[PDB]
């Protein structure tokens, strides 16, 4: 629904519904680099669990 | 109070697939084990310092 509005002329893309108003979707196609993130851990001594 | 009486022991260790095939005639349905699931992190109850 975060798209732009939809109206009857949808030519065949997918589409939702926002507070009673049908929109589009968007999706994410996401690429990855090395060294970009870390994950946080929050140890307790001794062992290493989450 | 003795450990002699006691009727049975749980030992839980980490392994890898080249331990099992060290000896293949003593263990079998290796074929089948979802090896990514049993990950030392998916299991709490097993302490260890692995990251």
């Amino acid at each position: 629904g975060a798209g732009a509005q939809a109206t009857g002329a949808n030519p065949g893309y997918r589409t939702s519904m926002v507070s009673g108003q049908e929109h589009y979707d968007v999706y994410p196609m996401l690429v990855v680099g090395d060294d970009s993130f870390t994950s946080i851990g929050f140890q307790t001594d001794g062992k290493s669990l989450k | 109070g003795d450990i002699n009486k006691a009727m049975f022991a749980i030992v839980s260790f980490e392994t890898c697939k080249a331990d099992l095939l060290k000896e293949k005639d003593r263990y079998h349905n290796l074929n089948k084990i979802d090896w990514q699931s049993s990950a030392p992190v998916n299991e709490p109850d097993h302490a260890t310092t692995t990251p």
